[PDB]
């Protein structure tokens, strides 16, 4: 019931989060497209008893007044869409971008989400779907019978045929760039929904307008950098550790003014 | 530069260099960790003080 | 510390014989003027024609 | 950090791959030699990425 | 608000200061031409009870009174000039120092900085500048069309033309001293500047009054001894934890002091 109490409960929740975010970042350090998220903190108000450059005087005013803070929250956790190291799978179906820009997949409501995360398959229909039976939008279907799927720098995606002799284009794959792609709401299951504070999409071919490069057979790793999730652990405890001595401080203080 | 038909450039790239510049920035590598886990150290023992 | 940029060393490498006639080397600075889908000009050292 | 030292073990398993094809398949007649071909790569700026 | 506690406290910031100083100096160990630091401490003022020497009868005299300490302060931090290593780069475009002196550099707002690190490289328009885009203050252009640029011993500077197969002179590189170089103001960006503790810079050609050589296709590492600071980090860390130790039981006195 004294301020100093709800300071340190304040300081302990933004200690907490922050490992929440951590522990976050170091649980999917394997997820191929996953971006790595940290944690920005902001004061809260502040109580003025004296205010600063009052005019105490007729000629002298106070250079600094009186002013208490009154904690700290966490403001936002921003996304960090750096381009991660590329891999090499040796796979048809697998395709990194370099760059930017993401793939549109639709939803099964209707609705279309977009996805950084390029590990392809087909469905019993032959529609290009990604892993997790969501469909991509321009709705790529592979023929049967195909022998081998190319898909060159931009995005023509041909397949060549037993009796053709000659590779068929079966067709485009394009890409949105976002202009504010730390503004996306992400979702579950690598997927991010299209938002007010990003921009409107505007699909392009990769390579042109901004856009990022298509290779096949690479997948994007997460940029998440492990050797620095240590050092930034022991800071959290430490500052974890810290704050909790000031609630057992006021506590011991709040106890003695109690005891008489 | 003058042009040479039926030849390739190397990667003027060096292993003996390579390799002793490895072991000697392994070495500064845990050094500066030596470092931070001293300062830890510290803030620990004040801590619990 | 503060990184300071890294830099790229521009000696002349060994240059072997591989043999075949699409391939040159340069013996000292230069480089080959390339191009792109989009026209963008790019500049390179490597051999390797077809 | 090991995506580097990963796809410079992936190059040289490939290249001793080429080289050992190359050196199985002597004495067969109608063959040509095969020889590999590398490539950096950059993603963004200041470092490689193998 | 015992005496104790601020002597206390006192040296707990000394030796904070101390292990800073060793982090900032193991932190750079691979600096090129980085100079160590070392922080000289001294102690503070001393409350005399009873003055030494005093007349204490008509013909009897103290023979030392009684004065408390009051702690420690850090009196200065102190740059250490000496010779660090010469390195085998065996690049055309950086120079090592033999001896005392510093390269002269023209900030952007148009003062003169002073640096030790010459590893140069050149700007788009052909001016030879540090890495940082400062150009030397003689300002030595190197001119197009350059096979090879060679750096004596002196200053002189030479660059061998395509034709003609006979070398020009484009600049010389002088070298310029103080009167006292632990004096210099360090900067960012590996620079200094004088102020008035350092003498009034003198310019001189290499080789002459004490300046040292120029030697090309050389850097200077930095004069930093891992092997020491090692053990002055274990130092450091004792007598901090000792401090720690005194702080505790300054405030397990005043504790049981107040039990009453």
């Amino acid at each position: 019931m004294i301020s100093s109490l709800w300071i340190a409960k304040t300081g302990l929740d933004a200690q907490q989060t922050n490992m929440d975010v951590i522990a976050n970042n170091l649980a999917n350090v394997s997820t191929n497209g996953f971006k790595r998220q940290r944690a920005v903190f902001e004061d809260l108000l502040y109580q003025t008893i004296r205010q600063p450059g009052a005019q105490s005087s007729e000629q002298t005013t106070l250079p600094s007044g009186l002013q208490i803070g009154t904690g700290v929250r966490p403001v936002a956790t921003e996304r960090l869409h750096s381009q991660g190291n590329l891999s090499q799978t040796n796979n048809s179906k697998d395709v990194a971008i370099k760059g930017q820009g993401f793939f549109q997949v639709m939803l099964p409501d209707g609705t279309s989400a977009y996805t950084r995360d390029g590990s392809f398959q087909v469905d019993q229909n032959g529609q290009l779907v990604t892993a997790g039976g969501f469909q991509v939008q321009p709705a790529i279907t592979i023929p049967a019978n195909a022998l081998s799927i190319t898909i060159g720098r931009d995005g023509v995606v041909s397949v060549t045929q037993q009796g053709q002799a000659a590779p068929v284009q079966v067709g485009q794959l394009n890409l949105t760039t976002f202009m504010n792609d730390t503004g996306l709401e992400s979702i579950g299951e690598n997927l991010y929904i299209e938002t007010q504070s990003s921009g409107a999409p505007n699909e392009s071919t990769p390579g042109l307008n901004g856009a990022g490069l298509l290779y096949q057979g690479y997948v994007e790793t997460s940029n998440v950098n492990v050797a620095e999730e240590l050092v930034n652990m022991i800071q959290v405890q430490r500052a974890y550790e810290i704050n909790s001595k000031a609630v057992s401080t006021t506590d011991q203080m709040l106890q003695k003014l109690t005891q008489l | 530069g003058k042009l040479t038909n039926g030849a390739l450039e190397a990667s003027n790239v060096d292993l003996s260099k390579e390799l002793v510049n490895m072991i000697v920035a392994q070495r500064n590598y845990q050094s500066n960790a030596q470092t931070i886990k001293t300062q830890d150290q510290i803030l620990n023992t004040l801590v619990n003080l | 510390v503060k990184v300071a940029g890294i830099t790229q060393d521009f000696t002349d490498g060994t240059t072997t014989n591989t043999g075949r006639g699409l391939d040159v080397a340069i013996s000292q600075n230069g480089f080959f003027r390339l191009v792109d889908s989009n026209g963008s000009v790019f500049y390179s050292r490597n051999g390797q024609f077809k | 950090s090991f995506s580097q030292a990963v796809s410079g073990l992936n190059a040289a398993a490939t290249n001793l791959d080429v080289i050992g094809n190359n050196i199985a398949n002597s004495a067969t007649y109608g063959f040509k030699s095969g020889t590999a071909s590398f490539a950096d790569m950059f993603a963004g700026s200041k470092v490689g990425l193998g």
